[PDB]
């Protein structure tokens, strides 16, 4: 296997392999996670549904500026 | 067992802890600290709403004239009874997830802080207990105070002086 | 640790957040430096917010005279040019860090009797200083910010007798 | 807060009630009839 | 001492005063440490005094807008507001002090061959830059406190093609 200088330099950034923490761990994390961007999601997509109306905010074409 | 904080000590003049099991003097201590828990949740879900309806943040009509907390029992009734069975079903996880004598303890142990040293442990719990000692008693009040009078708590604070703005 | 001046009586080792327990004994020196800085600054800024408001000097810092300056709190900084105030910092900087005065012989006094007492209290008045400073601070810059934010005025309130 | 943002919000909390009342059975169940 | 990095060619041993007479090793260090960083202030600050004449950025340093509006000379000191500059002293002396940031793994490396011969050029471009700012200063302040004491205009002179 030929080694060239940017082999060397980026040679620690994969190093690795296969190594994991045992047993669950930051799981409930990433299911809050989820959960608060399937509200989020759920949110903007009623709101331009019009479904959902809220006050200073007009679905429409905007004059802009 | 942990409290008669220094400022009046041991109170007791009924003097419940003399006839008393251990298991009831442990049931008596983990209804103290629900009831506490409870007491503090409640009252800063009085504290915080109020304010916001005073503010005009949550725009016009938020908790109907004399905006006080109290005003989403009749404005939203479904809401409220789905929050209570919200609540109601977690607590029964609860219940059902837990062994008499260990009711207070969530088994986390792993996302908290929780101090190293046992006696700042303790210290902890005597300062848990005291906090939950002054909500219990806040939260009666407030529901007390709005019901006699049926104004907020600032808007009674400012009419009767008090405070200056 | 626990073992150090500082204890009073009603709370004895107030450590709650566990901030010295991962650490060795050069780093509660300079926790204890800081502290002690801290606390002398405030006890001579707690006068230095009350006194101008009975009498002033007979300076002038340029061309603005110094008595009857601008509103005595966080107003008055803006008054003073910059160049004035970055002289007077790296004087204050040059005596601190350097030793140049405040470090006289004739300073260290007595020192014949109790000595773990007084600097016990030293520290006691230094952290009442502090606080009183933080409220000093919150009520010059509400006040300043938006006239009539809270329903008071006579900037050292409590204080009437004076302003 | 209009009506709709209180409804939007009721209707997540009627969710959450479902889904714990479904996730309860199961626990009961599982626990019960372990083996 | 006499064997010490900063001799070059043109004269050598520069100590006509005889300053390092009486002198042990640690107060050397402290005089090549201020040396140094006397030396990289004035190499930073005639690049400061240069640049802004032509091009600047857009800061609003609070109301008082940087955009074409503060002075490139000495003036600028009092037209910036006091307290933002504490707050850049402040910063800096962190940095100065705390090495905050600074100092990285990523910070020097190279230093592999040439190591002596760096040092000193580091050195002798301070030196040179020092001797800008006597100049660019005296010429700032001389021209500011009453123009016409000197027959020209265009702060730094020797470079029409600038302003
Ligand atoms: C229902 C709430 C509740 C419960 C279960 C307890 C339970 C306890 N407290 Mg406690 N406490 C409470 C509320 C409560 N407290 C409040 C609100 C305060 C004031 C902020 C205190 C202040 C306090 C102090 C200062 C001390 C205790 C202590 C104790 C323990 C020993 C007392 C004993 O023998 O039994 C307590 C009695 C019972 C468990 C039976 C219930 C009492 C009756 C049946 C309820 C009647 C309430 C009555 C209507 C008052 C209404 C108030 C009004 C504002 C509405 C025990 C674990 C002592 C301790 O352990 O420290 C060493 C102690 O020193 N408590
Ligand atoms: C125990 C105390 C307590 C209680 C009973 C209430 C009760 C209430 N609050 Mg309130 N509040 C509290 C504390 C409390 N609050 C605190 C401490 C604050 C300060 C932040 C507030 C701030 C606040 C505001 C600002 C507002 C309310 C509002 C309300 C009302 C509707 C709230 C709602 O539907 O939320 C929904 C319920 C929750 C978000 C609870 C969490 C639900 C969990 C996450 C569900 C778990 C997921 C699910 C079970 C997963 C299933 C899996 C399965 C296996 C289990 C209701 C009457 C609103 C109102 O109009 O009334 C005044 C409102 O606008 N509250
Ligand atoms: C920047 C301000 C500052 C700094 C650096 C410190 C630093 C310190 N304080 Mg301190 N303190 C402060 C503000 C400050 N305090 C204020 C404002 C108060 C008043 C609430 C106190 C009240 C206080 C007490 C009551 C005690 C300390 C103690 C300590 C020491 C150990 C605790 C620790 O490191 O955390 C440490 C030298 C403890 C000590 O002496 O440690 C032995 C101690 O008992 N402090
Ligand atoms: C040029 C002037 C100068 C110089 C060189 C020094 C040098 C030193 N001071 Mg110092 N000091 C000065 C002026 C100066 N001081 C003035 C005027 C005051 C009173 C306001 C203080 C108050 C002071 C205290 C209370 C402490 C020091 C400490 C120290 C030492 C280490 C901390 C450090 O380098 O700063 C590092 C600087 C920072 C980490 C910045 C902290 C962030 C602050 C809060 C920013 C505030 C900005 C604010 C908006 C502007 C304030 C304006 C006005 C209020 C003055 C060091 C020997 C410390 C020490 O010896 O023990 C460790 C210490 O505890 N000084
Ligand atoms: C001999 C030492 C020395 C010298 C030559 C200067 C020189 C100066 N000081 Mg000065 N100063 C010094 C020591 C010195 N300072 C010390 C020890 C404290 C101060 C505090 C001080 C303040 C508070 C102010 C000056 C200002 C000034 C400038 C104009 C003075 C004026 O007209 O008013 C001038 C550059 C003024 C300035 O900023 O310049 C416009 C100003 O307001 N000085
Ligand atoms: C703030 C400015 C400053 C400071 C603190 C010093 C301080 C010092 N210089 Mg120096 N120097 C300066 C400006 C300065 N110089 C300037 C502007 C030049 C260019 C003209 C030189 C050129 C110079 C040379 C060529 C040498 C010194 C050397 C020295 C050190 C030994 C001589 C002695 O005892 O005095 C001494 C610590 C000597 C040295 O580094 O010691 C071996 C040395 O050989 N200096
Ligand atoms: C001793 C060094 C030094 C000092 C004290 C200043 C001080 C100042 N510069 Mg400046 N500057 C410097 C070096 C320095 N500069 C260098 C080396 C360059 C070239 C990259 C510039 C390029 C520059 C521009 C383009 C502008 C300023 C501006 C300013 C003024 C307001 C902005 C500010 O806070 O600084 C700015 C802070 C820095 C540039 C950080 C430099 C620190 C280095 C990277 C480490 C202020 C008087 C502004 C001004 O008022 O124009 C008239 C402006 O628009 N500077
Ligand atoms: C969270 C940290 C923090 C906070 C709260 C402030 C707050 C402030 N800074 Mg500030 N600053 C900071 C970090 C911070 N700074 C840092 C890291 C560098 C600076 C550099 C800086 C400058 C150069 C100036 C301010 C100024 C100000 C004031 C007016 C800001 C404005 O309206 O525009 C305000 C008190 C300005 C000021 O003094 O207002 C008169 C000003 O000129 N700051
Ligand atoms: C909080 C601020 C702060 C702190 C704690 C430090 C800390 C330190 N600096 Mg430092 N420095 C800072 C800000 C700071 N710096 C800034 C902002 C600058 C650039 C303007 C410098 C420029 C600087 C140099 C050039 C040198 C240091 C040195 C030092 C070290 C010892 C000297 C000392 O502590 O002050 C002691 C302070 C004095 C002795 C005061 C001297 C009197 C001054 C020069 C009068 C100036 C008056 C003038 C009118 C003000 C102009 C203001 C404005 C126009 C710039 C120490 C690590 C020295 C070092 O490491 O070697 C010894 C060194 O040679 N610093
Ligand atoms: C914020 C607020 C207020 C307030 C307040 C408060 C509490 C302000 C704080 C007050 C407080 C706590 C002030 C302590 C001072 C300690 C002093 C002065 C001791 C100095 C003693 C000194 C300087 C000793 C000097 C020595 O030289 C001696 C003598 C011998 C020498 O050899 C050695 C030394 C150098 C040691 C109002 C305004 C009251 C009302 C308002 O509503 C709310």
């Amino acid at each position: 296997a030929l080694r060239t200088r940017l082999g060397e330099i980026l040679r620690p950034l994969n190093a690795e392999y296969g190594k994991v923490v045992p047993g669950w761990g930051t799981t409930p994390i990433m299911g809050l996670t989820m959960v608060l961007f399937l509200v989020f999601l759920l949110i903007i997509l009623q709101i331009y549904n019009s479904s959902l109306i809220i006050e200073n905010v007009d679905v429409d074409w905007a004059n802009a500026i | 067992l942990v409290g008669a904080l220094p400022p009046v000590g041991f109170f007791d003049p009924a003097g419940f802890a003399a006839k008393a099991s251990p298991e009831e003097l442990a049931r008596y201590r983990e209804v103290e600290i629900m009831h506490g828990r409870f007491a503090q949740m409640a009252v800063l879900g009085f504290i915080i709403p109020e304010k916001c309806a005073y503010d005009g943040a949550f725009g016009d009509d938020f908790l109907a004239p004399t905006g006080r907390a109290l005003e989403a029992i009749n404005t939203d009734p479904v809401w409220l009874a789905l929050t209570l069975g919200v609540i109601s079903a977690l607590e029964t996880l609860r219940l059902l997830q837990t062994e008499p004598g260990t009711r207070t303890d969530a088994k986390i142990e792993g996302l908290g802080w929780r101090p190293k040293s046992e006696a700042e442990f303790v210290n902890y719990q005597v300062r848990e207990l005291q906090q939950g000692r002054l909500a219990m008693l806040a939260f009666a009040g407030e529901i007390a105070q709005e019901l006699v009078n049926e104004k907020p708590l600032l808007v009674n604070l400012q009419d009767s002086g008090f405070v200056s703005w | 640790f626990e073992n150090e001046p500082g204890v009073i009586a009603p709370t004895g080792f107030f450590d709650p957040l566990g901030f010295t327990d991962d650490i060795d004994q050069e780093k509660f020196d300079q926790y204890r430096t800081a502290e002690l800085k801290h606390g002398r600054v405030a006890q001579l800024a707690v006068i230095g917010y009350i006194v101008p408001e009975i009498f002033r000097w007979g300076f002038d810092i340029a061309p603005g005279v110094a008595c009857a300056d601008v509103p005595n709190g966080v107003a008055a900084i803006d008054a003073i040019p910059a160049l004035g105030w970055a002289q007077i910092i790296f004087a204050i900087g040059a005596v601190d860090v350097r030793g140049w005065f405040g470090n006289f012989d004739i300073g260290k006094p007595d020192l014949k009797g109790k000595d773990e007492e007084r600097a016990l209290q030293e520290l006691q008045h230094g952290r009442l200083a502090m606080l009183a400073i933080l409220e000093l601070l919150r009520h010059d810059s509400q006040n300043l910010v938006k006239p009539g934010f809270d329903g008071l005025d006579n900037l050292i309130t409590g204080l009437p007798f004076l302003y | 807060m209009t009506t709709s943002l209180a409804n939007f919000i009721a209707s997540l909390t009627a969710g959450a009630l479902v889904l714990s009342a479904i996730g309860i059975a199961l626990i009961i169940i599982s626990k019960n009839d372990r083996v």
